[PDB]
């Protein structure tokens, strides 16, 4: 990977499409990028794609199956305790790396294709260096934070708001990855 | 329940571009 | 004379 | 799609401009107080600072604005008038070093460019190259901060 992180999304269904599609469970779209914009029929965020599986958070994924062009396909890892659920990583994705540098200086890459520095104070914690709504940050869950050289560091699991700005950000560190796939 | 359905991707791969003029 | 804008360039790479 | 940086030119030369909160900045030394082409007609510059080398007209079409740098990384990126992303690393408030100098002709025509930092987020806009016998060694640039606070 490479620095400066920049990023573009694209949108590939709609509701309807989504809808039958999230039914029939058969997806024969193309799927391109380190990261899906992904949804059920209740909410809609983000699945990181890091070393080969398609990661994301089991309070968004559930236990529930993701679409492929082969029909429906079952999840490879889940954790409810670790809030985490992988797939095996769609066929045209470019998995990200986990990052092995242990910079303190985290980028969060929302479902906006914005992506706004995070300060790690902590294995699962990092402040916004510019806070921001909490609407804002909604449907990122899933999302990836990397490091300066943009490699997965964790994924986005939930926001620590005040009065509606988040000041902080909660996230899955690699390691528990690793972590639920040696379980 | 239904399958989690992919409506959308994000490209962090992608390198600055002179956009085409097309 | 006046500025012309000849093309552009994005930053992602955003195709299109 | 839209783009944050456009290529421009004035008969005399060619450059660019970047558009950082809905205004599209470029360098002094390369617009003047000339207007910018619309299809309703030449817009006038919003701000002009000849003292900063820093004129900003309203954001053009076919544009999108960058966000200012606030996680201060000394790590930037200069994105050339060809899309060539050059690893700069910030020596100071307006000067940093490429990591790989590289002769005069490839930054030419960058003034008024992005400086990147790792987030994508500008630092600064290339003002001007800093070469030793036709090296670029070095860039000078304008920080955000008086962009911001030229509004
Ligand atoms: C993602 O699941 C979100 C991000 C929203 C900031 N995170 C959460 O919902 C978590 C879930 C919880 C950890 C089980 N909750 C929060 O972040 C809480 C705060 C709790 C903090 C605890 C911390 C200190 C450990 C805040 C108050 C929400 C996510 O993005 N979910 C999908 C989603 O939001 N979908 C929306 C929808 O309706 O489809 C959506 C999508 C896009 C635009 C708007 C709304
Ligand atoms: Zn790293
Ligand atoms: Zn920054």
């Amino acid at each position: 990977m490479g620095a400066p992180i920049t990023a573009y999304a694209q949108q590939t269904r709609g509701l309807l499409g989504c809808i039958i599609t999230s039914l029939t469970g058969r997806d024969k779209n193309q799927v391109e990028g380190e990261v899906q914009i992904v949804s059920t029929a209740t909410q809609t965020f983000l699945a990181t794609c890091i070393n080969g599986v398609c990661w994301t958070v089991y309070h968004g994924a559930g236990t529930r199956t993701i679409a492929s062009p082969k029909g429906p396909v079952i999840q490879m890892y889940t954790n409810v305790d670790q809030d985490l659920v992988g797939w095996p990583a769609p066929q045209g994705s470019r998995s990200l790396t986990p990052c092995t540098c242990g910079s303190s200086d985290l980028y969060l890459v929302t479902r906006h294709a914005d992506v706004i520095p995070v300060r790690r104070r902590g294995d699962s914690r990092g402040s916004l260096l510019s806070p921001r709504p909490i609407s804002y940050l909604k449907g990122s869950s899933g999302g990836p934070l990397l490091c300066p050289a943009g490699h997965a560091v964790g994924l986005f699991r939930a926001a620590v708001c005040t009065r509606g700005v988040a000041k902080a950000v909660d996230f899955i560190p690699v390691e528990n990855l690793e972590t639920t796939m040696r379980s | 329940k239904g399958s989690v359905v992919i409506v959308g991707r994000i490209v962090l791969s992608g390198k600055p571009a002179i956009i085409p003029k097309k």
